[PDB]
């Protein structure tokens, strides 16, 4: 549709020059048969050597210039359309990465974004060659016809009228062959199905000793298919015969009408020779050009789906107050709106404090974590970050102000000195990076590598341990220096030293006074040491207070602890 | 590379019976090629006739000869195409039948090792791909060679000097093609490496977009992708640029020889050793010969590339079965006594897990036998080696003081039958399923077993008696119907050793009691496997089986 024209319109300034070059090249190449016929008539007319060598030099110059202009035009068009292909790939990747978490909540869909862009790439690539080829021959074909119209209209009318009779008759004939091929393939599939049915039941057929029976049944099916094979052979023979005689008999008629014209004195023999050569070249060009339309059609059909897929706050505070509050905060996943992970939860995390969530697994802690990070908006209620809405804050400001380590953080597939600072707009200092590594306890893991922090880390954390991965995630979080930290699974499976460092950074760190931290993990020792311990189950808060207060209240937290 | 050579030799040996069809196709192709190339020669003759003084008789004769030769060439081409298609179809049918007949002889372990879907894919695709090899490749090679020979013969007939000036052009074209192919492959490897590197970052992004959105923003990913694209784009342009340059060189080379040839031809026009029509026909031949002379060198490269599909099917056909030597014993009198002596068996697919350790028991004709205990579902492995579906790893199992492997394959199963725990039915008729494994039996001998198996109740109800149809692997019948049909299938053969696998556990116990009181349990050995001791009310000798051991 108009989408392809709109996306190609950026290069019109060079595409018009490309069209000028392509028509110049098409005009230049066809000088060989014309001069061949003219010089043959000239030498049969006892011509002069001066009028000769001039024509030889002129034809050589014209053909060389045509080849050079064709090369230059091809280079220009390839440059422009490769540029537009790269731009389209970048734009479609940006669009597919700009989709919301609701569209990407299905991890099993992770295949198709892995494919689509790649397919888009080769789609353009295919279309690229096709478009050029088609347009090339189109202009060439037209140019040939023009000179043929300048040769003899009364004879080129014959080769214009004949062409549908030789280009549509094979298309009409081949339907019979295609239908017979379809029937043959269906019968072959049925026979193979019978063979597979016999093959899958080997225990019982060997228990009854009936291999010869199954062989006989397969032979019977093949004997049934033999007749369809015979009819297929006959149809293909007829199609080959008609597609040969349609093009072969025209070369007789053109020479007959040319002989009639030449005897009539309308044209000379050299004009007939030039025509014959031009008709051969024109037939070749039209024959190739008619073979490009279905591929272009399937390419644009896939591009329509590609573009259909393409179709589907700015608050910047200077400092963070570290206040988080909820007002009837309920959240529901888009895939399962009938079941709400949280139902009007009410929990507050003041600056310089710790909130420890205790409850059954799957109660909706991840929903609260996503709501606090503005990844997905809640189904109900309002989440206030220091009295302001979470989605109202800008994405960069919220990401640089409130930071967290997920339940299953993944090490970035880059260098450890880069994977510990992924997404940082400003590059951290070397001393700052060393301090961040030392503070989080990741200094021991980083120093163990032969190349230090600059050593590359493979995909999916192959070269990094799980405790090392947790240490790297906590180091990235600490290097972010966020005021809001959702410590989720920070040291659940890590070493005791890592857990002690996490507890010291949560409680005894100098920055803990001006930083708000909410903890959702299995650290039992750190759970009892929190300033506030809240019990959440089924999306609702059942208990809240200190560990001693929770134990004295005999609530859900007391039962879980005991 | 000798693997592809022996695969081609095997394909030729397979297609050896199709020699007359291939000979006819070759003759028709020779006729078509020799008739097609005459038309430019007669075009030259017609153009020569038109010049000078007119002569209607010669013109009419040349046109009539043109029409006749064109019609003959078209007919020969059609016949050649039909013959090639038919021999391809015959090759496909023969290879499919041979592959199925070879695959039917393998043991149970081969079928347990491999997958049914893989065999379906091979039988449905690789046979067709193998059959498409010889006719298409032979047609391309022979057409190219005969066309090249005919065109060069005609060109040498027209003028030898122009033919030499044309032949001078070929080595430069071949060298340029080789150099361009080498450089194009060299840049294509780097293109593939760059596109893999560019796909790596999008793979990482789609794998960890959650952590991407958690810490930072998408731009630090997206821009990275753009950088990779830039590298890729540069490489793309390089490849395309080289291709364009190569094309220009070829084009220039073509013009070169064309110009030179034209000049030389016109020189002969001054000498009277040529004519206008001869020059036109030579131009046509020179234009035509290039594609054929290139295909003549590309056919060998394409052949070894395309022959690589045939290795899987031929490997499947050439796998030697591990079954023992076929037996020859076939006595018309059977005592029906079966005894086991210190037999130990393990699955060859998963060895070093002995499911049997020196089992020993003796059956009797007039005495029934029962096996109880789940055995970790280890009961079904003692019935399988009773029907010679497996060979014992230790000890030996014998029937009438002869090893069971010495009996004929089509006779031992005819005398010793078993019912499966899961009755398996075939897509044919009900009479076909009941009389399964029997090459010819009278229809009356069919419903007698159904009456004996309590399956005659729905025989009368369902239309056409027993000549009805069922769905593939059983679709209309229920579990009890399948069990009764399997029991009748076992009963119709009048066996000597009847192995029952929990007959009353699924169907009614009355059917099991009737089977124990039937003709196949009158003076014949019967072994019944049960998951409970409820069969002990009729059983004579009962053996429990736990942990792969007897009582």
């Amino acid at each position: 549709v108009r989408r392809l024209l709109g996306c190609l319109g950026s290069e019109t300034r060079r595409l018009s020059l490309f069209l000028v070059l392509v028509v110049l090249s098409s005009l230049g190449e066809m000088a060989i048969p014309f001069f061949t016929g003219r010089l043959t008539d000239w030498i049969l007319q006892d011509g002069s050597a001066d009028t000769f060598t001039r024509n030889l030099t002129l034809m050589s110059i014209l053909t060389i210039a045509s080849a050079v202009l064709e090369f230059v035009g091809d280079g220009i068009y390839n440059n422009t359309m490769g540029h537009v292909h790269s731009h389209l790939q970048g734009e479609v990747f940006g669009a597919v990465l700009r989709q919301e978490t609701e569209f990407f909540q299905q991890n099993q869909t992770g295949n198709i974004m892995s494919r689509v862009t790649e397919d888009t790439s080769t789609l353009s690539d295919s279309l690229s060659e096709n478009l050029s080829l088609f347009l090339w021959y189109l202009v060439r074909g037209l140019c040939l016809l023009g000179i043929m119209l300048w040769g003899s209209v009364s004879l080129t009318m014959v080769t214009l009228i004949t062409l549908p009779l030789l280009f549509l008759l094979p298309k009409k004939v081949g339907k019979w062959y295609q239908l017979l091929e379809v029937q043959v393939r269906e019968s072959l599939a049925k026979s193979s199905q019978v063979a597979i049915e016999a093959l899958s039941a080997m225990p019982t057929v060997r228990s009854f000793a009936n291999e010869e029976g199954e062989a006989q049944k397969f032979r019977e099916k093949l004997q049934e298919i033999k007749t369809l094979n015979q009819k297929e052979a006959v149809a293909y023979a007829v199609n080959s015969w008609t597609t040969s005689i349609s093009g072969m008999l025209l070369k007789v008629g053109i020479l007959y009408i040319g002989g009639q014209l030449v005897t009539s004195g309308a044209v000379s023999s050299g004009n007939l020779v030039t025509f014959v050569l031009y008709q051969m070249q024109f037939t070749q060009a039209v024959e190739v050009l008619l073979s490009i339309y279905p591929r272009v059609q399937k390419a644009v059909g896939s591009s329509e789906k590609i573009f259909e897929y393409l179709d589907r706050g700015l608050l910047t505070p200077l400092h963070l107050e570290g206040l988080v509050q909820f007002q009837d905060v309920s959240f529901a996943y888009p895939n399962r709106p009938d079941v709400l992970v949280l139902q009007g939860l009410t929990f507050t995390l003041r600056p310089g404090e710790v909130t420890a969530l205790v409850g059954p697994n799957g109660s909706g802690k991840s929903t609260v974590a996503a709501l606090l990070q503005n990844l997905y908006q809640p189904t109900g209620g309002q989440l206030l970050l220091d009295g302001k809405p979470l989605p109202q804050y800008e994405h960069r400001y919220l990401h640089r102000q409130v930071a967290a380590v997920g339940q299953e953080p993944q090490v970035f597939g880059r260098s450890l000195q880069e994977n510990i600072a992924y997404g940082l707009t400003q590059k951290p200092t070397m001393e700052e990076i060393t301090a961040a590594a030392v503070k989080s306890g990741a200094h021991s893991f980083i120093s163990g590598l032969p190349q230090g922090y600059d050593t590359e880390v493979d995909e999916a954390g192959s070269q990094l341990s799980g405790g090392q991965r947790q240490a790297v995630a906590l180091a990235r979080a600490l290097i972010r220096k966020p005021c809001v930290l959702i410590l989720d699974d920070a040291t659940s499976a890590l070493d005791a030293n890592s857990q002690l460092q996490v507890e010291q950074l949560l409680y005894e760190s100098p920055e803990r006074y001006s930083r708000s931290v909410l903890l959702i993990t299995q650290h039992l020792s750190l759970v009892e040491q929190a300033d506030h311990i809240l019990f959440l189950e089924g999306g609702a808060i059942r208990e809240g207070g200190t560990h001693q207060q929770l134990m004295e209240k005999k609530g859900c937290y007391w039962a879980m602890v005991q | 590379q000798v693997n592809n050579k022996v695969l081609m030799w095997r394909l030729l040996k397979l297609s050896r019976p199709d020699l007359p069809l291939l000979v006819a196709a070759f003759f028709f192709l020779v006729l078509a090629v020799l008739g097609e190339t005459l038309i430019p020669h007669y075009s030259g003759r017609v153009i020569d006739i038109l010049g000078g003084d007119f002569d209607p008789h010669a013109f009419a004769s040349a046109i009539f000869f043109m029409c006749l030769f064109s019609f003959g060439s078209s007919l020969s081409a059609g016949c050649r195409g039909g013959c090639f298609t038919y021999t391809m179809s015959r090759i496909n049918l023969r290879i499919r039948e041979q592959l199925f007949s070879s695959l039917l002889r393998q043991d149970l372990g081969f079928f347990q090792e491999t997958k049914t879907g893989e065999l379906n894919s091979r039988l449905s695709s690789d046979t067709t791909l193998m059959s498409n090899w010889l006719p298409l490749n032979a047609n391309v090679l022979l057409r190219s060679l005969v066309k090249v020979v005919g065109l060069y013969g005609f060109m040498l007939s027209i003028s030898p000097r122009l033919t030499l000036l044309s032949l001078l052009h070929m080595p430069f074209t071949i060298a340029a093609e080789k150099v361009y192919n080498t450089r194009h492959q060299e840049v294509l490897r780097e293109i593939q490496d760059a596109v893999a590197r560019a796909g790596q970052v999008v793979r990482e992004a789609v794998g960890g977009l959650q952590t991407v959105r958690s810490f930072g923003a998408e731009e630090h990913e997206v821009c990275r992708y753009k950088e990779a694209l830039e590298q890729c784009r540069q490489l793309y342009w390089r490849r395309d640029l080289e291709r364009a340059l190569y094309l220009l060189v070829r084009r220039v080379l073509h013009l070169g020889v064309q110009m030179l040839m034209l000049s030389c031809g016109l020189q002969q026009m001054q000498d009277g050793e040529l004519t206008q029509g001869s020059l036109l026909s030579f131009m046509i031949y020179q234009e035509s010969v290039g594609s054929y002379v290139q295909t003549l060198v590309y056919i060998y490269g394409d052949m070894l590339s395309n022959v690589g599909a045939a290795e899987k099917v031929f490997s499947y056909m050439d796998r030697q079965p591990n079954l023992p030597s076929p037996g020859t014993l076939a006595p018309t009198t059977l005592q029906g006594v079966v005894k086991f002596q210190d037999v130990s068996f393990a699955y060859p697919n998963r060895p070093d897990r002995p499911v049997l350790k020196g089992l020993t028991f003796t059956l009797r004709p007039g005495e029934v036998t029962a096996l109880v205990g789940p055995n970790g579902s280890g009961k079904s492995t003692v019935a399988a080696l009773l029907q010679n579906l497996y060979q014992p790893t230790g000890g030996q199992v014998l029937l009438d003081e002869k090893p069971i492997s010495q009996y004929e394959h089509c006779y031992l199963h005819s005398q010793v039958v078993s019912v499966g725990q899961e009755p398996v039915l075939f897509s044919g008729s009900v009479r076909n399923n009941i009389a399964y494994g029997l090459q010819s039996c009278e229809d009356d001998k069919v419903m007698a077993a159904a009456q004996a198996a309590h399956a005659d109740d729905f025989i009368q109800e369902m239309e056409h008696g027993i000549y009805t149809d069922v769905g593939e692997k059983g679709s209309q019948l229920a579990a009890g119907q399948k069990q009764r049909l399997a029991i009748a299938r076992a009963l119709v053969r009048d066996p000597r050793v009847l192995i029952l696998d929990e007959a009353t556990s699924a169907l009614d116990v009355q059917c099991e009691q009737a089977l124990q009181d039937w003709n196949s349990r009158g003076d014949r050995t019967v072994l019944v496997i049960a998951h409970r001791l409820q069969t002990v009310q009729r059983a004579h000798q009962i053996l429990v089986l736990q942990e792969g051991k007897l009582q």
